[PDB]
């Protein structure tokens, strides 16, 4: 966890950080994308 | 990151403090002023010379550099000899004004106001009136002090300090006096900015930031006002730059405003550059800054561009290129250059024209007031540190290259490269052999086969043309210097046909010599003459002749001669437009072969050996002489062989041998072989183009900014280059244009780089971090075809194989080849047909992506082939381990043999046809190299270079049997680097040089480690002698189904026994060839005369020659034994008793002692082996300094004579010299000196000749001293005692 500063907008030790599941947003990225014969063209 | 065309290093660096201004007291001031010296203490020759006390200009500081001169000392400047004159005095005198008005004693404690302090003594040097200044000389520190100018007194009149209520106008210092004999033409001299000019500036000094708008709007007209915001010198100024513009910096004039922004963000780079944590500076930055009419939008005016970069400047950023300490116009010059060069002006700090924006996150910490704003772009790319400094690399430095990720496209990693490469790019070539001679001598009058002259190899055609003669002169230019070394090679020879007998004297001691051809006179003769050439003795008198010899008559060979006979008759002319140039060789011979006394020895040189004029020679001289032998020393590439003549006697017969057929094949052979090879290389003084194979390409990029993740051209095209040379070298650079920083990258383009780019389906790219690193200037790049020294003898022999895995995975039928070991880095897909799928392996990670090559084609396994996991899945019909099989013996702690056992079955699992294993056996001999291989025979074990690197090695017999118990059906045979130096494509084709002489210690370190090739694909030989003796019938069986085959045995390179079962031409020997029916295999009963290992080829009428095996001939059991004569019926006297040696007739040994590192022929007088047909027989005459030093009788080759047998003769060492008997005392070498010493009493010197001889000594009537070159004095009988 140690420092970094730039390589990234986000520290992970940063200040008031906080992980908090919300029922409300189930995280996630994108798998299903559909790339099937007739789907993509 | 880059900023129009300079480039930024990304770490930030600043100073972290500031120190807090102090103001000089009175009493430092007033001795500052009054100093021995005031150079250093005051000013300071920015280039004094030392020869003269000149200096061009004058950097000044503090109490002097306010001063601006009146124009009376502008025109007519004075000399750096009155100038410290001038100071000197001035200084003194002033202090004398000042110090009357402040008595020191009183009032030292007081500081000085900076400011009135300057233009009080700049003032006096003009020689204006001081008084009112000094009214204010000193300031309470509380009280400001640009505000005590003001508080004092508001006097807006004295000219160059008018004092209003809140400004202080008064003429800028002046940095800088130049002092007669200055020029801005001079790219050396020190960079002055124009303030050697008295009025280039106008530093209004404000009281209050209210006061200094008033200041700014007052002088808006202006063309601009720089402004120093971080901690300001005296207290905030404010700068104006005159409107003209200073001549010199760029071709365009520069503005006195811009350039005083170039100046010092000039400054506030070079001193980030070094600014450290631990220190503390006056200003957290130096930098300028534009405070009105100033463009803020566009970026053309210099002015504009250095603002832009200043910006960026304050953050701690430092440029790649070093900023000199003091800067000089010509490097001030080729920063302003590198500003102007198109770029993008940094656009993460926006401009304001009262605040200077400054990252949070970073070194800098702002001063105090409302100046600095805390703006964060959104996206900063540096972070911090500093960098070291590291010094200008004296040559250009090579870098290995690392890929990255990204990859290129074929396409676009081409015109990247083509768009920035020095196509036509001029090269020098060097030199590619640098090395002595590889000679080789043939017994012609030794073999005991009769070979029709007629049918001999003949010249080959293609030799005389316009494209092989443009190759062999070319190879013959490309060899760094001819006849100190053939002539002397012809020698060592020579030396080794003398006969010191009475029986039959050959080159007997005193023999005269007559010599053709000289150019002064031959540097060879100094040395017969000199009995320089051991083994040789020195000749009574040389008769030089030729067309200049400059010393002799001039005679023409060709026809008939007006002189005497000589013993020796060595002709050397030349024959060059064949025929006649037959009839021109034909007849010189028979005029040499003329001129030899009878018993004498003709040495002719043939230029071109044609199976036409041999049989003219065998012909015509069929009798002349008694023994020949061919000696073609090959310096450069050319086929003219040497011919000696034994016996210049009339009654003999040299008829011609299988032996010539051999030696004259061997020849050609490599010609073919030494041709092929240069075809690499291109004309010279022809610019490079893409045509030529080993052409150098580089591509030079201008202050390239490569950048990680990027596909910004200068990165991109270092993509290609890398991959247009990776085996190779590739060499980066990078010289300091006075404009901007240029960084060639060449490498010597060959044809491995060909083989393995095409592998390539994409071009990956190279961690530009090293590149990005360096920032220091090397020297300019080379472009040389060759290196410059000659290449290890390891490396002669590991490209002796590149060359034969090349030639034998070139085979289609391969298939799917795996590498056991590869290199870290495959080095072995060079070597590979592009087409060919194959899958190198090693326990390190690979250094090239291997994404880049197509996955079918390449495949790469981790992990060492030594342990059993490893073997899982991995099948492919053909191994190699070359390089690797004697590293993992060593590596897994085990036997040779039983590792191999546990390997060669792997690969029969694996599912593989084919092997190949570069195994480390001692097939040929248990001899050893010096310094190249150390056998340890308590432990199977080698030492390349004697520790570097230690492995277990195998024995030509067991290990044979082992593999053949492994695969019993498959077929083995031992390939090994081929004197006929046919890989040479690959030391001369890469471009490294080599020397002729180590081909010989390669063609050894390569019989020391052969390459086991193995065929589970075909039926073994069979050998029916097994360890086969030289000389011996021995039975071969080749089991073919096909009668109608071709048999075609070949050693060396050279094939040596060809023909259907019916006839077979056999020049190793009687081999008598024919296919039995019944068993199916044609049973070749053949009887070597030569040692080796002879690859049998068993080709079919259709199709390519194939291989079937390869049997091993051994040389004969090398020892020696003496027929030593008894003390008694032995004697001292002149006829030196002679002890039959028994030794086989194959080796030929020559008497000599251990002399250093290397083997001395001795004196053939004081011992020599004379030859009876019937037996060799080692004589020699006793004298007393055989006791000291020892003979050896020592195997005489082409290569340095005494390595097979080299046994010493102890017992010519021991006989004891008895007291009733004359006995000879001479000198025990030509580098040392001896005494005797009778009954312990000095008794005479050898050492130094006796002014008179004691009682009954005298010379000898030979010269029997080991060196030849010595007297042999023999005293009467007694007991002396040799002590060298
Ligand atoms: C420093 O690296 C200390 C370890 C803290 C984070 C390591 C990885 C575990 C937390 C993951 C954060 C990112 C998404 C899980």
């Amino acid at each position: 966890g140690n420092v970094q500063t730039s390589v990234n907008t986000y520290n992970i030790t940063g200040d008031g950080n906080s992980f908090t599941p919300t029922s409300d947003m189930t995280s996630t990225a994108a798998p299903a994308i559909d790339l099937k014969p007739g789907v993509l063209n | 990151a880059a900023v129009f065309g300079i480039q930024l290093v990304p770490k930030l660096n600043t100073s972290t403090t500031r120190r807090t201004f102090l103001p000089l007291r009175f009493d430092l001031l007033l001795d500052r002023l009054q100093s021995t010296n005031l150079h250093g203490v005051l000013y300071r020759a920015l280039d004094f010379n030392p020869v003269d006390r000149s200096a061009t200009v004058i950097q000044t500081y503090p109490p002097l550099n306010a001063w601006s001169p009146h124009h009376a000392f502008i025109e007519n400047p004075l000399d750096y000899r009155d100038w410290t004159e001038f100071i000197h005095d001035r200084a003194l005198a002033f202090v004398g004004v000042l110090t009357q008005r402040y008595p020191l004693t009183q009032n030292a404690q007081r500081y000085t106001n900076p400011l009135v302090l300057g233009a009080a003594f700049g003032d006096f040097l003009n020689a204006r009136s001081i008084d009112i200044f000094l009214d204010r000389l000193f300031y309470d520190p509380t009280q400001d002090s640009p505000i005590t100018a003001i508080t004092k007194f508001p006097y807006q009149w004295t000219i160059d300090s008018n004092v209003t209520t809140d400004s202080v106008r008064t003429s800028a210092g002046c940095k800088y006096i130049t002092l007669y004999g200055y020029d801005p033409s001079r790219p050396s001299t020190p960079a002055t900015y124009g303030k050697h000019r008295p009025t280039y500036a106008t530093v209004f000094y404000y009281s209050t930031l209210p006061a200094r708008s008033r200041l700014l709007a007052n002088l808006a007209a202006g063309p601009t006002v720089l402004e120093h915001f971080d901690s300001p010198t005296y207290g905030p100024h404010l700068l104006l730059p005159q409107t003209g513009d200073v001549l010199g910096y760029s071709s365009s004039l520069i503005s006195q405003a811009a350039l005083l922004m170039v100046e010092s963000v000039m400054d506030a780079l070079r001193d980030n550059a070094n600014a450290s944590a631990s220190t503390a500076v006056t200003r957290l930055d130096q930098s300028y800054h534009p405070v009105t009419s100033f463009d803020p939008s566009t970026f053309n005016t210099l002015l504009q561009r250095a603002t832009n970069l200043a910006l960026l400047a304050v953050q701690g950023v430092q440029s790649e290129s070093a900023i000199p300490a003091i800067p000089t116009m010509s490097d001030v010059r080729s920063f302003v250059a590198r500003l102007m060069a198109e770029g993008d002006p940094q656009q993460w700090f926006p401009y304001r024209v009262d605040q200077i924006l400054y990252w949070p996150e970073s070194p800098f910490v702002p001063p105090i007031g409302p100046f600095y704003a805390p703006f964060r772009p959104v996206n900063f790319p540096f972070t911090t540190g500093s960098y070291t400094v590291v010094p200008d690399a004296s040559r250009p430095l090579r870098l290995l290259p690392q890929y990255r990720n990204a990859t290129i496209t074929v396409q676009q990693a081409d015109d990247a490269y083509e768009d920035t490469a020095l196509s036509p790019l001029i090269t020098t070539h060097g030199f590619c052999v640098t090395g002595g001679v590889f000679t080789s001598i043939y017994d012609i009058s030794g073999d005991p086969t009769a070979y029709p002259p007629a049918q001999l190899v003949d010249a080959p055609n293609d030799y005389f043309d316009r494209e092989r003669m443009a190759r062999r002169d070319l190879f013959r230019r490309l060899r760094a210097p001819r006849s100190a070394i053939k002539d002397r090679a012809v020698f060592d020879f020579l030396a080794s046909l003398v006969n010191p007998t009475t029986a039959n004297p050959v080159l007997d001691t005193s023999f005269s010599m007559a010599y053709l051809g000289a150019s002064d006179e031959p540097v060879i003769l100094a040395d017969i003459r000199s009995g320089s050439i051991p083994g040789l003795p020195i000749p009574r008198r040389i008769v030089q002749f030729g067309y200049d010899v400059v010393h002799g008559s001039l005679l023409d060979l060709s026809r008939a001669v007006p002189t005497g006979t000589f013993g020796l008759v060595y002709a050397d002319l030349d024959q060059v437009d064949m025929p006649a140039a037959n009839r021109a060789a034909i007849a010189m011979l028979g005029t040499a072969l003329q001129m030899t006394t009878a018993g004498g020895v003709s040495v002719l040189k043939v230029n071109f050996p044609t199976r036409a004029f041999w049989t003219q020679v065998f012909n015509l001289y069929a009798t002349h002489a008694t023994t020949l032998h061919l000696v073609k020393p090959t310096i450069v590439n050319s086929s003219e062989v040497f011919l000696v003549f034994g016996g210049r006697q009339s009654n003999g017969a040299l008829r011609s041998t299988t032996a010539l057929q051999r030696a004259l094949l061997s020849l050609y052979a490599r010609n073919a072989a030494i041709d092929r090879a240069v075809t690499h290389i291109p004309f010279f003084g022809v610019p490079d183009d893409g045509t030529s194979d080993l052409g150098i390409d580089a591509v030079r990029l201008f202050d390239p900014m490569f950048s990680d993740a990027v596909a910004n051209l200068p990165s991109n095209a270092l993509a290609s280059l890398v991959s247009r040379v990776v085996p190779s070298s590739i060499m980066f650079t990078r010289v300091p244009s006075n404009g901007p920083v240029s960084t060639t990258i060449y490498g010597k383009r060959t044809f491995l780089s060909n083989r393995r780019r095409a592998r390539l389906r994409d071009v990956p790219m190279l961690i530009t971090t090293t590149l990005v690193h360096q920032r220091r200037f090397t020297t300019p790049p080379t472009f040389t075809l060759f290196s410059s020294e000659a290449v290890p003898v390891t490396t002669l022999v590991a490209a002796g194989y590149n060359s034969f895995i090349s030639e034998q995975t070139r085979n289609p039928n391969l298939a799917h080849l795996l590498d056991l070991g590869t290199g870290p880095e495959c080095r072995i897909l060079s070597l590979i047909p592009p087409t060919l799928q194959v899958t190198m392996s090693d326990s390190r990670p690979c250094a090239e992506l291997m994404a880049s090559f197509d996955p079918a084609l390449t495949a790469y396994v981790q992990g060492d082939y030594s342990t059993a996991a490893f073997w899982n899945g991995i099948r492919c019909d053909s191994a190699t381990a070359i390089f690797t099989i004697g590293a993992a013996a060593a590596a897994a702690g085990t036997d040779l043999i039983a590792f191999v056992q546990q390997l060669i079955p792997r690969i029969v699992a694996a599912g593989g046809t084919r092997m190949w294993l570069q195994l480390n056996t001692p097939l040929y001999e248990v001899s050893s190299l010096p310094d190249l291989i150390e056998i340890d025979l308590r432990d199977h074990v080698y030492r390349f270079n004697g520790g570097e690197r230690v492995e277990p090695y195998a024995d030509p017999v067991p290990l044979q049997q082992a593999i053949a118990a492994l695969l019993p059906a498959a077929a083995l045979s031992w390939h090994t680097l081929s004197p006929t130096c046919d890989w040479l494509p690959y030391i001369i084709g890469v471009g490294s040089p080599l020397n002729l002489s180590d081909i010989n210690t390669a063609i050894s370190y390569s019989r020391l480690t052969p390459i086991l090739h193995i065929d589970t694909t075909t039926p073994p030989l069979r050998v029916n002698p097994v360890p086969t003796p030289l000389n011996q019938q021995c039975a071969i069986r080749i089991t073919s189904l096909d009668p109608a085959a071709v048999l075609s045995v070949q050693h060396n390179g050279v094939e040596v026994i060809g023909g259907t079962p019916g006839n077979v031409i056999s020049v190793a020997g009687a081999a008598a060839l024919q296919y039995i029916l019944a068993n199916q295999e044609f049973l070749l009963q053949f009887t070597p005369t030569l040692p080796g290992i002879f690859d049998v080829f068993l080709t079919t009428l259709g199709q390519p020659p194939v291989p079937r095996g390869s049997f091993t001939i051994t040389p004969p059991p090398t020892t020696v034994a003496l027929n030593m004569p008894p003390p008694r019926q032995l004697d001292f006297t002149d006829v030196g008793n002679d002890a039959r040696i028994t030794c086989d007739p194959y080796y030929q040994l020559a008497v000599c002692i251990f002399k250093d590192g290397q083997y001395v022929r001795v004196n053939p007088e004081k011992a020599s082996v004379v030859t009876n047909a019937p037996n060799r027989d080692l004589h020699f005459v006793l004298d007393l300094a055989d006791n000291h030093v020892l003979l050896y009788l020592c195997d005489v080759t082409p290569s340095g004579l005494g390595d097979r047998i080299a046994f010493p003769i102890v017992d010519i060492y021991r006989i004891a010299f008895p007291r009733n008997t004359p006995v000879r005392a001479s000198l025990p070498y030509t580098g040392g000196g001896a005494h005797l010493t009778s009954g312990g009493n000095p008794f005479m010197s050898l050492t130094t000749p006796p002014a008179v001889l004691p009682a009954g000594v005298a010379l000898a009537a030979l010269s029997t001293s080991v060196a030849t070159q010595y007297p042999t004095y023999t005293l009467p009988a007694g007991v002396y005692e040799y002590v060298i």
